[PDB]
């Protein structure tokens, strides 16, 4: 397992946790933010899986464009009518980043509607460049669950695919999300995605990992679960309606559990 | 970042990069020498190269003495000057000098060693360098080695996903790369510090092809043809060919003669056919080889 690098995964999990730590948004910066809501960051976050989803583009670079458009609003208050742009400069940097293939600048204008000019998303890029100062190596929820899943006995893509969907619906949701780390909210995912699909519960060996048991992850854990049985009726269908397709096992599809006896 | 093109006067031109050109230069209130290297924003209506953004946002984490330091990032709205720590040669240039000489055994072993530790910092913080080469190592008047040029570095996960099949140097490129597997890792990277190793002993590259091809028959006949017991999977990979001609693998005291047991033992686990069994940057500080290694300053 080269590919699961034996001789330095324990080094990069570490790093990985001391970066989500440096790489965290400021809890709350929405009630700081005059004329954005959390319910127009839903809208944006939506429309951003569904671009990632029609460019075909990976699951991390969502996850970096969130987490870079989190760390701006941090610092940069936003006219809603400028908050499209940042996310377009957002996954288009984040594209460029992680991307083999990203797609070019004009397909992002395209994508906005002719909203914004070519200049104006290239500028944007550059600001928030600036607002980051190039920290764009981020850990993602995706970076922590690929390794936890890791730890699976056996490997089930079911549970592998349904943590991703739940890992990725956390993003629509700044309250509660944005009060956890995203190795928290993969601890969250995993487990439940883990329980829904084989009964089974987290792993004493993740336990030995991440020093996580599931008393510290309850908190994270009842948002996730909440938020899993009310997404039939959540405003934002994106990441359902994306994890119905048969790429990621249909997972979407799978009735979440009534109770979890935690 | 503190920095402002005023307090830096060029020096001259030192080489041409990915985004043009790099010059020395002296900050003129501290005393510093520096290397700029400019982007040309200008000439990019795609914006900022990704190219760039990798080496910028890696390059600020990687702090380490054998990585090459990026001190500063001037964004000027027409252009990006990255100012990196200056040193006055590469690896391959020192080479050419060095030749009729030879690198003493010392000051290899030393290189090697720094090599090593840089590398295994960078598999350490999720990166992969992707064109290990002599002229991306730099060495300085004190006998430092640095990893430079992060333009093809890539920020991976674990396990690793499918990434850029166009990479590294073809002298230097793994075999695993050439037979266009799904999934490359730390391996490649090693696979290119061996053949510098090699590099380093000999002053000439160890698998100088022209082509893909070419570059795994050079490979093979020196390593030997490999089979599913050498290395599993190796018939089912996308660009294996069963007509392959299947070279004997040749004794490794005769690939590089000069080099002692111990050095041998090193090289070959660093090219051994399987990246699963190829050592590690980590592993490969505790080889024999290395037991005693000094840091001496470059002969010339
Ligand atoms: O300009 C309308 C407010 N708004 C922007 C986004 Br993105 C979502 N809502
Ligand atoms: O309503 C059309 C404009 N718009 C884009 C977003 Br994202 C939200 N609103
Ligand atoms: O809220 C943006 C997603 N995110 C947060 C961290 Br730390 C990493 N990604
Ligand atoms: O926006 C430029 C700030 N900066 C400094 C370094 Br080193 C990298 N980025
Ligand atoms: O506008 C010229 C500023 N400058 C360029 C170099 Br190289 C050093 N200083
Ligand atoms: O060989 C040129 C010297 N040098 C380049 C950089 Br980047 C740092 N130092
Ligand atoms: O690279 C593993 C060592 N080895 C290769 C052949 Br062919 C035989 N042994």
């Amino acid at each position: 397992g080269v590919n699961e690098v034996p001789d330095y995964h324990e080094d990069i999990h570490t790093y990985l946790r001391e970066m989500e730590v440096k790489c965290k948004p400021k809890v709350g910066y929405m009630k700081k933010q005059p004329d954005i809501t959390n319910s127009m960051r839903a809208i944006l976050v939506d429309w951003l899986v569904e671009v990632g989803e029609e460019y075909k583009l990976q699951n991390e670079t969502l996850h970096l464009a969130v987490n870079y458009i989190d760390r701006f609003l941090s610092s940069m208050s936003v006219l809603r009518g400028k908050l499209q742009l940042v996310g377009t400069a957002a996954m288009l940097l984040a594209s460029k980043f992680e991307e083999i293939y990203p797609p070019e600048v004009a397909e992002f204008v395209y994508i906005t509607d002719d909203t914004y000019t070519k200049k104006q998303v290239l500028r944007m890029e550059h600001l928030v460049l600036k607002v980051l100062a190039f920290d764009l190596a981020a850990p993602t929820i995706n970076q922590f669950l690929t390794q936890y899943f890791l730890h699976q006995q056996p490997a089930n893509c079911k549970v592998e695919s349904l943590a991703m969907f739940l890992g990725e619906l956390s993003l629509i949701d700044a309250d509660p999300y944005l009060k956890y780390l995203p190795s928290v909210i993969a601890a969250a995912a995993f487990h439940l995605a883990l329980y829904t699909v084989t009964g089974q519960s987290w792993p004493e060996s993740l336990v030995q990992k991440t020093g996580y048991t599931l008393e510290t992850l309850k908190p994270c854990l009842l948002d996730l679960h909440q938020t899993y049985l009310r997404a039939p009726q959540h405003a934002q269908q994106s990441i359902r309606e994306k994890y119905k397709n048969s790429k990621y096992h249909g997972v979407s599809l799978l009735n979440p559990p009534e109770t979890l006896n935690v | 970042g503190p920095g402002s093109m005023e307090n830096f006067q060029k020096v001259e031109k030192i080489g041409e990069g990915t985004y043009g050109v790099v010059y020395k230069a002296r900050n003129k209130l501290t005393g510093e020498v520096v290397a700029l290297k400019k982007i040309r924003l200008d000439t990019e209506t795609e914006g900022v190269p990704s190219t760039a953004i990798r080496e910028i946002s890696l390059l600020k984490e990687l702090n380490h003495p054998n990585i090459v330091k990026l001190l500063d990032v001037i964004h000027t709205e027409n252009k990006l000057y990255l100012v990196f720590e200056f040193l006055h040669q590469d690896l391959k240039k020192f080479m050419d000098a060095s030749a009729l000489t030879g690198i003493p055994l010392p000051l290899i072993k030393s290189y090697l060693f720094q090599l090593l530790q840089g590398l295994a910092f960078c598999h350490s913080h999720r990166v992969l360098h992707r064109d290990l080469k002599p002229q991306n190592l730099l060495i300085n008047t004190e006998g430092a080695i640095k990893l430079a040029d992060f333009g093809l570095a890539r920020a991976f996960g674990v396990p690793v996903r499918t990434y850029t099949h166009e990479v590294v140097t073809l002298w230097y490129r793994a075999p695993e790369i050439l037979l266009g597997c799904k999934y490359y890792s730390t391996a490649v990277d090693i696979w290119s510090l061996g053949c510098i190793f090699a590099e380093m002993v000999t002053r000439r590259a160890l698998f100088p092809g022209d082509s893909e091809i070419d570059q795994l028959f050079r490979i093979f006949r020196t390593l030997g043809t490999p089979d599913e017991v050498v290395w599993p999977g190796v018939t089912s990979m996308p660009d294996y060919k069963p007509s392959f001609p299947k070279w004997a693998r040749q004794d490794f005291s005769k690939v590089v003669p000069p080099l002692d047991e111990d050095g041998r033992s090193l090289l070959s686990q660093m090219l051994h056919y399987d990246p699963n069994k190829r050592i590690s940057a980590k592993a490969a500080l505790a080889h024999p080889f290395f037991q005693d290694v000094t840091k001496p300053v470059p002969h010339l």
